[PDB]
DNA sequence: ATCAATATCCACCTGCAGATACTACCAAAAGTGTATTTGGAAACTGCTCCATCAAAAGGCATGTTCAGCTGGATTCCAGCTGAACATGCCTTTTGATGGAGCAGTTTCCAAATACACTTTTGGTAGTATCTGCAGGTGGATATTGAT
DNA sequence: ATCAATATCCACCTGCAGATACTACCAAAAGTGTATTTGGAAACTGCTCCATCAAAAGGCATGTTCAGCTGGAATCCAGCTGAACATGCCTTTTGATGGAGCAGTTTCCAAATACACTTTTGGTAGTATCTGCAGGTGGATATTGAT
């Protein structure tokens, strides 16, 4: 028998930190796991189409940047740079 | 009785479906084109689905296979896998 | 008299009560027959995982609720208050999924 | 040794996020920056569609999201659907919408 | 006595004329003057390719060229021969472009 | 040390015999007063989309140029994919 | 005296720049020898399926050289070509002449 | 300074029209139409056989995949002759040295 | 306007399918540390091509007049489709039951990678010279529209 | 039908931009050969979960009647939009110049890969307790449609 991974316990968190009183059905979950599935896959191959068009062979933050930029809608996208802009540096200084 | 399968898709069924599409008043010739619609789509998406299975070499048509098959073509669901 | 509600009525009646639910609307034995027949064209002998068939009459559904919305404005574009197979036709072509 | 979701204070599984980066054939190498970035932008997106789920189902008088919920409150935002416009959610169903010229009188 | 053709003649005759050739339509300069003044407004002092420019003109004729067949075709659902703007906004609604 | 003239409404640089044009290969007979100012608003739509991401390439590359392959990668990934400038 | 892959796999498309463009592309972390050998057959022949049938539009046009005109011709006249590149525009390819019945005078 | 080289398709797509018909040329522009074409379809069927491989946790692109790619990227009698012709190149190449 | 017939809503209740909280078990996965390699930022700069210039000119945009015929409003009515009710047919449930085949594990070899060395080639680059056909004219044929 | 105004056709021709032709060069590509590693096919198999089966239960699909009202056909007409004309402007074209910035080449270290080792974690499996809410009830009341 082997195990398969999901974004599962991960959103779970998530939901408690807004709405610490919400539950979530497993088939809402289904849901939410696709949603990362497929917005991780979105980001990561635009940014893998970025480093090729521009000759490199890293992906580095500054790829997931622009892809994030090319793909999610205005605020969403204002609102994403600077999560992960925040995240990074805190990365750095930890 | 002798009964087609395209056919078990039913007048009431087809109402339903238009119904929460919104739709207020039927024509009679719209359940023939439905069905017609509806073969197509079908068709197309399974055809991709069983080339997956086929290539994994299995003789079960997994929610992965359709799953697969419907983001190929363009009809992105959220909820089965993936 | 016995009661009759005017025709329209009870259609309107029924979109606010489909619009308001997510079950499916195609009776499931019926869809996984015709699944089944399709899919014999392609191979034989095949089997099908119960999500398997849920997968697709849940995109399968989903893609005839969203083209009978379109159908529609275009009936309503013609002025008119019923879908026709003129309208399907219209609403596939403008889509790119025929002609 | 601290975790480097702890370290980026993320909830979101960074290790994981490098790993399917690099298994993904996306490029021959990964910045250690990247899968930072990108386990926050999924972060941030996971919450904001939770929050605006969370709200629907507070409506509906549930206290439990489910699928129904995810629907209203994607399709009711404007960037949200928008990014998800060729997505169809299992057991969504729709908005409630009745075009004005099919009402009565 | 001076000759003149029916209204709908020299349409006709404009629309073999064009189909049948496949240069760009929209003057050249003036096309650049708009690409520049919307990508200022995006990022100063960028400079561009002149094939840059001319891959965007060429893709802008190509999308309403196309643009203009479904309206065309919507116009005609409504048993009309004039395009409206009605029509653009049907077309454009069914393509997913504001949906 | 000198600066370009100002750049203002220049939509109406696509004139109306222009638009007439692209409607006639587009088999259009007859066309409505009111279509040319809906045309132009359309353009402008697809052409700022297209620009936003064919510049948003071009930054990225950190060039002050903007390229033909950043314009038919922008076209790539907007759907509307172009042959003939490209890679 | 070397073969060229391609000579020994009987095409005139290139087998090794296929496999280097594989690659170099990072599709997958192992390309097999077979790969670069099929795919350069399919892309040669549908390579041949074009230029057959834009050269039959040239001819048709009384042209002895294929240009874009014609290529697009051959495209949206062939029905599987034309689902293929559904979602492609060729630069100053035009559109297939195409007037709507109910437009023409009667 | 030398300009790096820019490969392109130019002389096969060549080689191939003077097959398919002799007395046939061709423009520079029609030449850049065909190799966008070439350059496309190989991403489709390189990226169609990505994921194929990766759905089935194999680390290797083979024949087998591309060939998956290609019944699911082309229509009818494109799928079936394209399948053929790469078939027989393949047999054909394995069948030397 | 009244008034009867249904649909619809709200408050409350209860059984249970699905959510949860627990403890334990473990392989994989993530963190740590060290040694090695290298991608791509810097610096420098050659050289392509972009912006801007001028100037002449005619292709084409603008603006107006005019009225043909299209779109929109109105009326009318045959008939199609909605509502309702009466049957009765087969979808649904669920529960048990073989067993098909998915998937886990072990073995192992054909084929892939890494690498060093040799050869072949496709891509400029610099000129040099054909050639298909764009665009011009002229005159014969065809189309359109008035009568 | 006759005819006249005008577009359309097509043959003919000439200029030339762009295609074809050659040599020379060469850096990268491609091929060969040897050695070393390993992905995944093959064979066997356990356990999941799929197909089928019975078997009521009844919910829901089907057939029929009647008529409300919608779709489509017909008629009219104001005025929008097409055709044609006069006017002249601004796009197009052709060519030049400076220099911005793209891009080619080389040096070099911060960061990434590659192992080996240790520790943590997420997926797991039973096992038991809990609970949000679907579904049923009754009665209030809103809606619809008859007068
Ligand atoms: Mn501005
Ligand atoms: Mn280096
Ligand atoms: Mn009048
Ligand atoms: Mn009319
Ligand atoms: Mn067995
Ligand atoms: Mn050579
Ligand atoms: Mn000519
Ligand atoms: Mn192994
Ligand atoms: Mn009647
Ligand atoms: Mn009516
Ligand atoms: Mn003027
Ligand atoms: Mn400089
Ligand atoms: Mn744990
Ligand atoms: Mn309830």
């Amino acid at each position: 028998r082997s195990r398969k991974e999901s974004y599962s316990i991960y959103v779970y968190k998530v939901l408690k930190q807004v709405h610490p009183d919400t539950g979530i059905s497993s088939k809402a979950m289904g849901i939410m796991n696709s949603f990362v599935n497929d917005i991780f896959e979105r980001i990561a191959g635009e940014a893998s189409r970025l480093a090729h068009y521009n000759k490199r062979s890293t992906i580095t933050s500054r790829e997931i940047q622009t892809a994030v930029r090319l793909l999610l809608p205005g605020e969403l996208a204002k609102h994403a740079v600077s999560e992960g802009t925040k995240a990074v540096t805190k990365y750095t200084s930890a | 009785v002798l009964r087609d399968n395209i056919q078990g898709i039913t007048k009431p069924a087809i109402r339903r479906l238009a119904r929460r599409g919104g739709v207020k008043r039927i024509s009679g010739l719209i359940y023939e084109e439905t069905r017609g619609v509806l073969k197509v789509f079908l068709e197309n998406v399974i055809r991709d689905a069983v080339t997956y299975t086929e290539h994994a070499k299995r003789k079960t048509v997994t929610a992965m296979d359709v799953v697969y098959a419907l983001k190929r073509q363009g009809r992105t669901l959220y909820g089965f896998g993936g | 008299k016995p009661h009759r509600y005017r025709p329209g009525t009870v259609a309107l009646r029924e979109i606010r009560r489909y619009q308001k639910s997510t079950e499916l609307l195609i009776r499931k034995l019926p869809f996984q027959r015709l699944v089944r027949e399709i899919a014999q064209d392609f191979k034989t002998d095949l089997r099908f995982q119960s999500s398997a068939v849920m997968a697709l009459q849940e995109a399968c559904e989903a893609y005839l609720v969203g083209l009978f919305e379109d159908t529609n404005l275009c009936a309503i574009h013609a002025k008119r208050v019923t879908i026709m197979p003129k309208d399907i036709q219209l609403a596939r072509r403008i889509r790119g999924e025929r002609a | 040794a601290k975790t480097r979701s702890s370290r980026a204070g993320l909830q979101f599984p960074v290790g994981r996020v490098h790993r399917l980066l690099r298994k993904g054939n996306y490029s021959e190498r990964v910045g250690a920056g990247a899968p930072v970035y990108l386990a926050a932008v999924l972060e941030y997106l996971t919450a904001e569609i939770l929050e605006l789920a969370g709200n629907a189902a507070r409506d509906n008088k549930k206290t439990r999201i489910i699928p129904r919920h995810l629907q209203l409150a994607i399709r009711n935002d404007e960037e949200l659907n928008k990014l998800l416009g060729r997505v169809t959610i299992a057991q969504g169903g729709v908005l409630p919408n009745i075009q004005a010229v099919l009402l009565p009188k």
